[PDB]
């Protein structure tokens, strides 16, 4: 009975849409919650095996139900789940509704509307990282799907990255959207709209500067430099931004900027960097200095990359007078076994390289 | 003169850290002070015993507000004062400045971590470098460690080290012969004093802890009969009680970091012994 | 030299890699500005800075500081046009605390202006920043609109208003947050023709907004808009939004609005709080969040005695009271510690009676809550219950309650305890401390935890400035010399703190006859703790002993201490005979 | 320079390569195991997922510089060249079942000395098959970045740092580039050893408006990653065995590891060089660290 079979599908989200979840007493209708567990479960495997159980009316209970369970306020933030089963549930169910091939992104445009990407996308503070990961996966699809909501989608999560580096600072769900725009960047056009520009500009960039860069570090890198291999032009500002957001009291902090200009001089080119070497190698000669273990080590784990040895053979003159005199100071000052043989091996390069 | 080291002291209790040059004159007269004193310091009943303080200074202040503040009561400390970089270095100058200000009232010895290669390995040395820059304090702290005393003798009827009885010593006087001014090896009578602990397998055993050397219980018994040590106390090994009794109530470990890590959530215990040298547990929780 | 001098230095500065460098001359910028021409500052250093300086962000506060000193310098109110530009950028920058010290400093030197230079210059300035593309000079611009509009010509106030009424509806999030934050200023400059006119519609739009920040600033603002319209019209124009925002979806919003409430209720009068507000109060007490009944709970006692005289106890008992009631047995800790702190002054608002029948029996149920920090709150501000009730009714209730919360196995519970604990001798009276409390005090003194001891000995000082030093004279010293015969030495000091604290209340005679014997006996103790700490106690106890008995009994000891073995017990000795001027 | 990408043998690392293949009631099974050494005692290994027990080669021949034992690199079920009966099923039961099942076709009569090493989920089956206890000669067990509450919780940087590089790689000397670029495998040649056997032979970018493949499927390990950790450390710290772990970050730690090692029932040793592939970022350092331990334990004895 497969009219039958779709509306016992309507009757059952209707169910699963009244107050019969997890949230509720579980004692209390303990065979509804129950029931409505193993209904979601049943509409999964349903919309999995079965093709072409999509059609029109489906839509809109559906967004109903995701919107009911899912957009609530986040609660407070406590810290300085009994019902995640049945919402990771409807997650999932979600999921695979959106990854249905019979999905049609033309007919639910309108019950998925700006209000519903923009609550979906306050949703992403949630302090738990399944809820996140979650809320990352529905928005990548949704971006997929959606290309009318796209530009919205954008200029929200540039309005979130604004208030977070400039009056909030507490966000919890920085990583997950920034490895969706990082997705994003990697379809961006070759010519990059001013819009773009602006974004890398004016927002990640900045991001450099909020003290919890340790938590979003890695795909704040990724996106950097899926930009640098976007266009080379740009290149040249980010690395001196970098320079300019450059920390001077935190080494931990030192050694995630390594690693970033590491990756940057990876996918760097050499016209960007005779451009760029002063400042950047100032810096670097302040590392190499630097009574830090570990940005000493990094620093020195610098000279060990060939391409960093390829580019810098490429220009000595410029680089060396900058890198001798702290080299020097090093030389006669190390503790650390590892240290030591490691600025040593850079002497042993810096000759040959030079003398 | 001490109108400084009271100054020093009062800065310290504002949970504010000294300057260098004021660090490496402590670290010169408590060098001075150090130099004096054998590898088995004797200490005279009473005194209070703590366990691994492991850089947490609120954790001392707690400690300090239980059991009083210096000089009114004698301390003695186990060591490894030098852990996770949280405010090791606040709770490293306190005790050297209380040490150098009254040398008979605190009693401080060489805990296992108080060495230069664990010290940055702990992060100490990164704690250091991040709130002074310069190294210079580390080496003084690590010069100063090198004086440390290894033992103590508590009123030589009781036994007091940070780790735990070595194989190659039998009687105190071997401790005695002992150099402590130099860097602890991995291995010999000192590593293996600093790094052992108790084990209910009998006889001398290899230590899982990666250095020293796990006793047995008859062990340490026949340690106590051939030394006439009535005790034996230790530390660097987590109570969840804070304080441990094994080897037939002959040794006594105690530990005074509660909630260790902040996460741990072990209550953390201090031993105090009183004139007739009897021993008493106090215990306490991390402060909020 | 080269005339342009300083202003070499200042460029060699910029160039200098030191940013402290910079910092330092930003710093004497002043001085550099008394020893330079005014007009040498107006015409080049006043552009230099505007165009080629890019320092760190405390570099360009101290500059917008220096700025904002720089009114004298320029030349007065004459020329603080030309001081324009050079904020300006500094309000652009992307660094927060440079455009709002900034915006501060323009709205300082706003004053200065006269209304023609104000709006010659000072207005096309907040034109210029409310359009400029970046949504940070808009946010900048919505703190300047307040400053600018009272001076200026209506045309131009017109004006005004209209670039105010196109930042509110910005697209950008942020430049509406700082527009509701504004809001209120602006309304507050604004006739009120135009405020009926103008603020309603856009404080209800903005209360409307999608962002529940948005929202939440537009209900701090309202209290501004009630504050500014006559309190007839509240009904018709504000009250509805103010309903609406109390029953918002977002925790955040009722969280705002329960926190403004007490403000909300002034503001708008009492009859309108009696007819409107209470409700909503009720619906907050009985908030799903738990954040935002611990909110309305902390503004409870207050929004009590705002209310109407005539009608505030049938109001509280009708419709308070049952909400109280609830929330009394509230899972969360945190909201029972708030109601604790909050629910007692409602007694003297509600009558001894009323207290008596339903608050009496609340505070009962308060009393046995397993929290702690409940009780302590409760405990905390008793002064109220106490006035309005008998204190044998409460007393009788409390006295195992501070049995148990004294005797708790957390030392720090016994600490607060002991801490409220004078003030719970005052209101109590004598004798109700001596027939049960002095126990309670001993124990604290034998405590093994040292600050309970300590925190014992403070107590007793106020005890006995409380009591008078006759009723320790009579109690407290015998206890306090008999508990020195401790065998563990830490107990038998502690009665040396106790001397000390006590001896500058106590008095002369009663100092030299019974405790002066018993530390002179003690100054022979074996342990070198009690002995130093003996010569501690001489040393702070000397100046209210006689000068007689100082030299026949204090000298002698001190001078005997001072011939120890012990190295601190010598230089403590020493030490307090200088002190005490005898050695 | 390095330029070079041709993939060094597995003979320089293990002298001898035997497939042993035990037919056992479900079907034959081939395990594809490394034995190098003439005596000694045997140093089991374990590799994680997207890994190969020739990844462990380069650090097998670190070890054989520093103590003379038997070594025994053995590769996991779907896991490498090994042949699978049923590839489908990956229950950690079956995995003890596995090992005891290798331990005893490959001596069985006479158990050597055996201690073993595990890497990732190579840790994890290590534990687990010393609480079943199977092998019935246990020297010492080590894991290397194995703890169960930090693997629940990252258990997407994981997977995501390993399907950052492209699923299909048109040639093996293309994937040892990738490894040398990215730097995930500090040792060119041990890129070189691990990649033959990492890979087979047969999330996605918003765009606006046969190559090698990957020999492990992600999906199939995150269905049963929750199963394979499920109590681990509990386990690990109930072994009776000597067992030693470093890890790159001492914070890393849980808070029942952590109290267990400060308690002194094992020893740590905290390299934070070392990064996603922990194992073989320093392989010198893991080595002689190894070597000490057994040195210390007299389990092995030195060179």
């Amino acid at each position: 009975p497969p009219a039958d079979q779709e509306k016992l599908f309507i009757q059952k989200l209707r169910q699963c849409c009244v107050l019969f979840d997890f949230v509720s007493d579980p004692l209390s209708d303990l065979k509804w919650k129950e029931v409505k567990r193993a209904a979601l479960s049943e509409m999964v495997e349903y919309i999995t095996h079965n093709r072409n159980v999509i059609t029109e009316p489906i839509y809109p209970e559906v967004v109903h139900m995701f919107a009911v369970n899912m957009f609530r306020t986040l609660p407070p933030s406590s810290n300085p789940e009994a019902a995640w089963p049945h919402l990771q549930l409807v997650y999932e169910f979600f999921l695979r509704f959106l990854e249905s091939p019979d999905f049609q992104p033309n007919i639910a445009k309108k019950y998925i509307d700006q209000k519903f990407v923009l609550q979906l996308l306050e949703l992403f503070d949630s302090e738990d990282p399944r809820e996140r990961d979650f809320l990352k996966t529905t928005l990548h699809r949704i971006y997929g799907k959606f290309l009318g909501l796209r530009a919205y989608i954008r200029k929200q999560i540039n309005n979130i990255f604004y208030r977070f580096i400039y009056e909030t600072e507490h966000h919890n769900g920085i990583a997950e959207l920034l490895e969706i725009l990082g997705s994003i960047i990697n379809g961006f056009a070759l010519p990059l709209k001013e819009e773009h520009k602006i974004f890398l500009l004016k927002v990640l960039l900045p991001l450099h500067k909020v003290k919890s860069l340790s938590v979003y570090h890695p795909q704040l890198a990724y996106c950097v430099v899926q930009f640098l291999e976007k266009d080379s032009t740009l290149t040249e500002p980010v690395v001196m931004a970098l320079l300019k957001y450059w920390p001077k009291t935190h080494s931990p902090k030192e050694v995630m900027f390594l690693n970033e200009l590491e990756e940057i001089l990876d996918v760097i080119e050499p016209s960007e960097f005779v451009k760029i070497m002063e400042p950047l190698f100032r810096q670097l000669a302040k590392c190499v200095s630097s009574p830090h273990f570990q940005v000493a080590e990094r620093a020195l784990y610098y000279w060990n990359n060939e391409y960093i040895m390829s580019l810098i053979s490429d220009n000595a003159a410029k680089i060396l007078p900058i890198m001798f005199p702290s080299l020097y100071r090093n030389s006669k000052t190390h503790w650390n076994k590892t240290i030591h043989g490691l600025i040593y091996n850079a002497l042993k390069l810096f000759m040959e390289m030079n003398q | 003169f001490t109108k400084e080291l009271d100054q020093w002291i009062e800065q310290l209790n504002e949970c504010k850290q000294l300057s260098e040059s004021q660090v490496k004159s402590l670290c010169e007269k408590a060098k001075e002070i150090l130099t004096k004193e054998s590898n088995v310091q004797e200490v005279r009943c009473p005194v209070t015993v703590c366990g691994d303080v492991h850089g947490q200074f609120h954790d001392l202040m707690e400690l300090f507000r239980i059991g009083g503040k210096s000089p009114d009561t004698n301390y003695l400390f186990m060591g490894d004062y030098v852990d996770r970089g949280y405010y090791s270095v606040e709770t490293v100058t306190l005790l050297v400045a209380l040490k150098v200000r009254y040398r008979e009232r605190i009693t401080i010895l060489r805990g296992n971590h108080e060495s230069r290669q664990i010290t940055q390995v702990y992060g100490f040395y990164d704690e250091c470098l991040r709130k002074y820059g310069n190294a210079n304090v580390w080496k003084y702290f690590t010069d100063l460690f090198d004086y440390l005393p290894l033992t103590a003798l508590v009123d030589g009827q009781i036994f007091c080290l940070h780790g735990g009885l070595s194989p190659s010593i039998d009687t105190l006087d071997h401790i005695r012969a002992l150099d402590r001014l130099q860097e602890v090896p991995h291995e010999g009578p000192m590593c293996d004093l600093l790094w052992s602990d108790p084990d209910d397998r009998g006889g001398w055993g290899i230590s899982p802890r990666g250095a020293g050397y796990t006793f047995g219980q008859d062990i340490s018994e026949t340690f106590n009969h051939a030394n006439g040590l009535t005790l034996v106390s230790r530390a660097h090994q987590l109570v969840m009680e804070g304080y441990n009794w094994c080897h037939d109530r002959n040794v006594v470990t105690i530990f005074s970091a509660p909630n260790y890590c902040y996460r741990c959530g072990n209550q953390a215990a201090i031993m105090e012994l009183d004139d007739t040298l009897k021993y008493s547990f106090l215990q306490f929780d991390p402060a909020p | 030299d080269d005339s342009l001098y300083p202003i070499a230095v200042l460029i060699d500065e910029l160039r200098n890699e030191d940013v402290q460098l910079r910092l330092n001359s930003i710093k004497k910028l002043s001085t550099i500005a008394l020893a330079l021409g005014v007009e040498r500052t107006r015409s080049e250093l006043l552009p230099f800075l505007t165009d080629t300086i890019y320092d760190e962000d405390e570099v360009l506060l101290a500059l917008a500081e220096q700025l904002g000193t720089f009114t004298t310098l320029v030349g007065g109110p004459e020329y603080v046009h030309c001081l324009l530009p050079p904020l300006e950028s500094l309000a652009t920058v992307e660094e927060t605390v440079v455009r709002d010290k900034a915006v501060e400093s323009l709205r300082a030197i706003s004053h200065e202006h006269s209304p023609s230079d104000l709006e010659a210059h000072f207005v096309p300035l907040v034109k210029r920043l409310a359009g400029g593309d970046w949504f940070t000079s808009r946010t900048s611009a919505c703190g300047l609109f307040s400053v600018c509009y009272p001076r200026v010509s209506s045309a131009v106030k017109a004006e005004l208003r209209q670039y105010f009424r196109n930042l509110c509806s910005d697209d950008t999030p942020m430049v509406r947050r700082a527009a509701a934050s504004k809001l209120g200023e602006f309304a507050k400059v604004l006739e009120l023709d135009n405020v009926k006119s103008e603020i309603i519609p856009m404080f209800s739009n903005l209360a409307s907004d999608e962002q529940d920040s948005v929202r939440l600033l537009a209900v701090e603002a309202c209290v501004n808009i009630a504050q500014l319209l006559p309190q007839e019209d509240l009904e018709a124009l504000v009250m509805p939004t103010l309903r609406q925002a109390a029953e918002d979806k977002s925790w955040r919003v009722r969280y705002m609005v329960a926190d403004k409430f007490t403000e909300l209720q002034k503001a708008v009068g009492p009859e309108i709080t009696k007819t409107d507000l209470v409700p909503a109060f009720q619906n907050l007490m009985k908030d799903c969040e738990a954040e935002v009944r611990a909110a309305a709970s902390h503004k409870v006692k207050e929004f009590c005695e705002n209310l109407s005289a005539d009608c505030r106890e049938n109001v509280i008992m009708s419709q308070i009271l049952p909400c109280i009631k609830e929330l009394v047995s509230d899972a969360n800790q945190h909201v029972k510690s708030a109601l604790a702190s909050v629910i007692m002054g409602l007694s003297p608002i509600l009558g001894k009676d009323n207290t008596i029948e339903h608050l009496l029996p609340l505070f009962l149920a308060q009393l046995k809550d397993e929290c702690p920090e409940v009780r302590l709150n409760i405990i905390s501000n008793l002064d109220c219950v106490n006035e309005v009730i008998g204190i044998r009714q409460l007393s009788q209730s409390l006295l195992p309650a501070i049995v148990e919360l004294a005797e708790d196995a957390k030392w720090r519970v016994r600490l607060a305890i002991i801490e409220y604990m004078p003030l719970l001798a005052g209101q109590l009276g004598v004798e109700f401390f001596d027939e049960k409390l002095n126990s309670l005090c001993m124990a604290w003194l034998v405590d093994h935890v040292y600050a309970i001891r300590e925190a014992a000995t403070s107590n007793l000082k106020k005890l006995v400035e409380k009591f008078g030093k006759e009723w320790a004279h009579a109690t407290i010293i015998p206890k306090v010399l008999a508990m020195s015969g401790d065998p563990n030495y830490l107990h038998r000091m502690t009665t040396l703190f106790c001397i000390n604290v006590l001896s500058e209340v106590c008095g002369q005679d009663i100092t030299t006859k019974h405790m002066l014997p018993t530390v002179l006996r003690m100054a022979g103790d074996p342990v070198a703790n009690v002995r130093f700490n003996v010569a501690k106690s001489l040393q702070k106890i000397g100046p209210i002993l006689d000068n007689s008995t100082l030299q026949s009994e204090v000298k002698p000891i001190l001078e005997k201490l001072t011939q120890d073995q012990d190295v601190d017990v010598k230089y403590f000795a020493q030490e307090a005979l200088t002190v005490l001027s005898l050695a | 320079r390095k330029r070079d990408f041709s993939p060094v043998p597995w003979s320089q690392y293990f002298e001898s390569m035997e497939d042993v293949e035990v037919e056992n009631e479900t079907g034959k099974d081939t395990f594809r195991v490394y034995k190098s050494g003439s005596e000694g005692p045997v140093l089991l290994l374990l590799h994680g997922g997207g890994h190969s027990a020739l990844s462990w080669a380069v650090f097998t021949a670190a070890i054989i510089s520093r103590v003379q034992c038997r070594i025994v690199a053995l590769d996991l079920r779907s896991h490498g060249e090994t042949k699978v009966k049923n590839p489908e099923d990956l229950s950690a039961e079956t995995m003890a079942k596995d090992v005891g099942n290798v331990v005893e076709a490959m001596y069985g009569d006479l158990p050597p000395p055996i201690m073993l090493i595990g890497h990732a989920m190579g840790g994890a089956i290590a534990v687990h098959t010393a609480s079943s206890n199977l092998v019935p000669s246990l020297l010492g067990l080590c894991m290397i970045d194995v703890v169960e509450g930090t693997a629940m919780d990252a258990l997407n940087s994981m997977q995501n740092f390993l399907r950052g590089r492209p699923k299909t790689f048109k040639s093996l000397e293309n994937a040892i580039e990738w490894s040398v670029k990215s730097g995930q495998i500090r040792n060119l040649e041990s890129a070189r050893v691990s990649m033959v056997g990492q890979v087979k032979q047969c999330v996605e970018g918003i765009i606006e408006e046969h190559p090698y493949t990957w020999r492990i499927e992600l999906a199939k390990t995150e269905k049963y990653w929750d199963g394979w950790f499920r109590g681990l450390s509990n386990l690990f710290l109930s072994c009776p065995i000597p067992k030693l772990l470093l890890l790159a970050g001492v914070d890393r730690l849980d808070k029942d590891l952590t109290i267990g090692q400060m308690q002194g029932k094992f020893q740590m040793q905290v390299l934070p060089q070392c990064g996603h592939a922990v194992h073989e970022d320093a392989p010198d350092k893991v080595a002689e660290a190894v070597a000490t331990f057994l040195i210390r334990h007299r389990f092995a004895e030195p060179i």
